[PDB]
């Protein structure tokens, strides 16, 4: 359908979940606001840097060939083969979605195609004997159920109730989560499963299950940004009290939550720790749909956001600036992907072709053989755009993986400021979080929400 | 390795002749019932169609069967030489494994290439959202959970316990079963096992220790794969668990020599479920016949000669396989028989259609499309060799219809009830497996 054309020497694939699943509608709608153009514009501000510095690939014009798969694994997989047509994709940097990246990385290992996801946590891609061209730089689901179950145990929540998508994300995060729960004494109770295409009723069957056990107060989320608002929907409608454990899915954008604000006071919510990008707020701020005409999406944009349209002589007149802007966490991820195999190709280019800075006609056909296995190996270098005072760096370990680095988020509802995501602990390898900032468990409160199965008794 | 014949159009085909390989090794030791006994099934299949000149009359079916190692990975790379043109098969037959057949169904849907499978019994693969070009004709292991729930009912079975395997099958097998068993809120589970695709020596005789752990929990259901119910069977000797477990075995467990090869001592009192199936004399006459020099197309036919017959040295050409005493003629050799004349009689509907007239193969349907191909496999209705009726559904799966094998001794499975509908099930095994007992009046 609609796809980035950029030209150079070599060109970059790139797939990103730019619009929204439509079900039994037609195949993707709306547009993302948050994981969408700004992470698609995220990749063309790195792109734009990259071409223009001097210490990082001088002369090579790095191109860009970014696809659409709108939180679909079949659509993904469907226009994946414009990837494999010359075979000229040297790196496909994509796959926001676990479902969406298992499959397109499937595909590309058969023509040595390698791959860098920007944002898949599921703990089964570092199984190189499945995937053996495969890399990212978020951390798998293996240190991320510890640190729920560690909150669990934390609050002393025993009895609690979980909750799974259907996928290779939830499936993952409930097997890897229900171990770490039994290790740590933790009761687990009536386990529903959420399918990928449901009824809006059938979101109310699943909340009705998790209240047919009244001393589960906790549940445990394993779900999409798609599936978690309508769980959300679900709880104003039938009104019950819930606590919510969210994992990486909710994370701490303002879109999941806006409209049925109400049913997750309690929530708390763990993301990936890492740091708003300067340079790329005043891009991103500084864009109209005139000028900006490399996004085919970006028209769209506009009309959602910034609500008008193009046919009635509206729009032109707002701007990007006035308005606040909220960085998406998971930007640095996309910069540093895309940063991944810039310096891994300029490695390649200083050893394999010594003589000048630019292409030396052995460079031409890439081998994913080479390649790969030459980038899986030490790419330490520090990371772009890096704030002050930070010891950040960029590299990944023999499973193609990040370093264990998470942060603990909780939903405030302070007066005269409407809502808020406020980060309350990180996860340095073991819980660091306060308890004077979750609103629930301040000493001046009243007793926190447990979920004991057996109120204990006394001797 | 390819057994490619020649023909007008060529018919694609998944078979595992062999097994799944340990460590780096992709390829493990030769399975003798799945695969090589289904592999000149369709073989013999396509050489029949292609004598009589009621079914496609002056054209020839070739093929272009292919080996997949009972490996997830394994089978992407080779199904790559299907749609190598397309980056020419007309249709392709899907291999056993739930999670193989998957993993070719949602790469040949980007060419459209329809697949029919024949052994794949995922309820997952009843999705026609992501699978629209995948057919099956064998029930799905959805009715399975239903059959098993009324099997342990009828024999006043309460608490039993799930062991699954990894993959596509095990999991979404007890999976269905626990759904439905909360459904009748008649019998409960014990606990859920599950087994690692590649685990340790050891992690089996751990797998047996939880098993034990409840030692009320008499009763134990199994959905593991061909190489995985042997294994664990083999760890209950090594227990000194003889005649404590009674073994409920699914599709995957029918009758077959080679988990019981061996090792019949604690499979004895297990009680199985597969489809319907009936012995075809055809095939009967036909492997027993086939020998060495003589079915040069097969390839590993002659490893087949080399480990059935050999069970050393002096490998003289002057055996045969009638008196191996060990051919069976497996379940699903049927299946893949009829999974061939599905797809050949929707063809030759195709071929009356489009060729009006032209008894060969006209032009005008020279570049098959398979989109318009899958509706004529949906609409396909004749007699099976054996007999049965071949019907296909709006999701391309098949009517539920099983039987009820329990394993005796006399070391033959016999048949001691069906799944029809409701249940055919008569009174063998004990009654056992009950908690709670009555604690009296
Ligand atoms: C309960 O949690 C508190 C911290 O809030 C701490 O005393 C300990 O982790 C738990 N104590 C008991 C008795 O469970
Ligand atoms: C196939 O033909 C039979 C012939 O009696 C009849 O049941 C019906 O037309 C078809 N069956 C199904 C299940 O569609
Ligand atoms: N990592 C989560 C969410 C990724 C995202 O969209 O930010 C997943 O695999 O579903
Ligand atoms: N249908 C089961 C059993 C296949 C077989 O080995 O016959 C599966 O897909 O694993």
């Amino acid at each position: 359908k609609k796809v980035l054309t950029l030209e150079g020497d070599l060109v970059l694939g790139g797939l990103f979940p730019v619009h929204q699943k439509g079900g039994p509608a037609e195949d993707c709608g709306p547009v993302n606001e948050h994981r969408g153009i700004q992470r698609l514009e995220a990749m063309l501000f790195a792109l734009d840097r990259i071409n223009r510095d001097p210490h990082l690939l001088p002369g090579v014009r790095l191109g860009a060939h970014i696809l659409d798969s709108c939180s679909k694994d079949t659509h993904a997989l469907e226009q994946a083969l414009d990837f494999v047509r010359a075979s000229a994709i040297t790196g496909v940097i994509g796959g926001s979605y676990s479902d969406v990246s298992i499959q397109v990385a499937n595909l590309l290992r058969l023509f040595q195609i390698p791959q860098i996801s920007y944002a898949s946590t599921s703990a089964k891609l570092s199984d190189k004997s499945r995937y053996d061209y495969f890399a990212r730089t978020v951390p798998p689901d293996f240190f991320q159920a510890k640190a729920m179950a560690e909150i669990l145990r934390f609050f002393n929540w025993t009895y609690v109730s979980t909750v799974a998508s259907e996928g290779d994300y939830g499936e993952t995060g409930i097997e890897a989560f229900e171990l770490e729960a039994r290790a740590r004494n933790i009761c687990v109770a009536t386990s529903e499963k959420v399918g990928r295409a449901m009824s809006r009723a059938a979101f109310e069957g699943v909340v009705r299950a998790l209240l047919q056990k009244p001393s589960a107060r906790v549940a445990v989320l394993f779900t999409r940004s798609e599936d978690a608002r309508e769980l959300l929907a679900a709880s104003q409608r039938l009104n019950a009290s819930f606590t919510w454990v969210a994992s990486d899915g909710w994370g701490a954008l303002e879109s999941v939550v806006a409209g049925s604000e109400g049913a997750a006071e309690g929530a708390i919510t763990i993301e990936l720790a890492s740091y708003p990008i300067s340079d790329f707020a005043s891009y991103f701020q500084s864009l109209d749909p005139w000028n900006n005409s490399r996004n085919p999406w970006f028209r769209e944009f506009w009309e959602q956001r910034f609500r008008c349209s193009f046919r009635q002589r509206d729009c032109a007149a707002h701007s990007l600036r006035a308005v606040p802007f909220e960085q998406e966490s998971k930007i640095m991820f996309v910069v540093n992907a895309v940063y991944a195999m810039a310096h891994a190709l300029h490695n390649m280019h200083r050893a394999l072709c010594p003589n000048t800075t630019r292409l030396c006609d052995a460079m031409r056909p890439v081998n994913g053989r080479r390649l790969y296995k030459d980038f899986v190996l030490n790419v330490k270098f520090d990371a772009p755009f890096r704030p002050a005072d930070t010891h950040n760096e960029v590299r990944f370990d023999r499973f193609g993986d990040g370093i264990g680095r998470y942060n603990i988020f909780t939903y405030l509802r302070a007066g005269s400021g409407r809502y808020r995501y406020q980060k309350v602990g990180y996860w340095a390898e073991g819980l660091t979080l306060d308890t004077s900032l979750i609103p629930w468990a301040s000493p001046s409160a009243g007793p926190l929400p447990a979920s004991r199965c057996s109120e204990p008794c006394l001797q | 390795n390819s057994i490619r014949i020649d023909g007008d159009i060529t018919l694609g085909g998944l078979f595992p002749v062999h097994g799944r390989g340990s460590e780096g090794k992709p390829c493990g030791e030769l399975k003798k019932e799945k695969g090589i006994h289904r592999l000149e099934a369709m073989l013999f299949a396509l050489d029949r169609i292609n004598n009589d000149p009621d079914l496609l009359p002056n054209i020839t079916l070739g093929a272009r069967i292919l080996d997949t190692c009972s490996r997830d990975t394994h089978a992407l790379e080779q199904s790559l030489t299907f749609v190598q043109a397309l980056i020419r098969v007309v249709g392709v037959i899907g291999a056993s494994g739930s999670s193989v057949s998957i993993m070719v169904a949602n790469i040949l849907r980007l060419f459209k290439i329809p697949q029919i499978s024949y052994a794949s019994t995922a309820p997952d693969l009843s999705d026609n959202s992501r699978y629209d070009f995948f057919s099956r004709v064998v029930p799905s292991d959805t009715y399975q959970a239903q059959a098993m729930v009324d099997i342990v009912r009828a024999l006043k079975w309460n608490y039993v316990s799930t062991v699954a395997s990894e993959g596509s099958y095990g999991e979404s097998g007890v999976e269905a079963f626990i759904q439905k068993s909360r459904e009748d809120g008649g019998v409960c589970i014990a606990q859920s096992v599950k087994i690692p695709r590649e685990p340790k020596a050891g992690e089996f005789d751990k797998i047996i220790r939880r098993l034990l752990e409840t030692s009320n929990a008499r009763a134990v259901i199994i959905f593991a794969n061909e190489d995985d119910i042997r294994r664990v069977l083999e760890a209950a000797r090594r227990a000194n668990q003889t005649g404590h477990f009674f073994w409920m075995g699914s599709d995957s467990w029918g009758s077959k020599i080679a988990p019981v090869l061996h090792l019949e001592e604690v499979a004895e009192g297990a009680v199985t479920i597969l489809p319907k199936r009936m012995s075809v004399r055809g095939f009967d006459r036909y492997f027993s016949s086939r020998t060495l020099d003589n079915n040069r197309r097969n390839i590993w036919f002659a490893e087949f000669w080399e480990d059935n017959f050999h069970c050393v040295k002096k490998c003289t050409n002057r055996e045969r396989i009638g008196q191996d005493s060990a051919y069976e003629q497996e379940g699903k050799v049927q299946f893949v028989i009829d999974a061939v004349y599905a797809m050949g009689h929707a063809l030759h509907a195709m071929h009356r259609d489009l060729c009006p007239g032209r008894v060969g193969l006209c032009p005008r349907m020279d570049p098959v499309d398979g989109t318009q191909l899958l509706k004529y496999i949906r609409n396909v209705n004749f007699s099976g060799i054996a007999g049965n009726p071949v019907t296909f559904n709006e999701n391309g799966d098949a009517p539920g219809r099983y039987d009820i094998y329990q394993y005796q001794l006399r070391a033959e499975y016999k048949v001691i009830g069906s799944w029809t509908d409701h249940l055919h099930l008569r009174i063998q095994q004990l009654p056992r497996s009950i908690c709670s007992l009555p604690c009296q009046p």
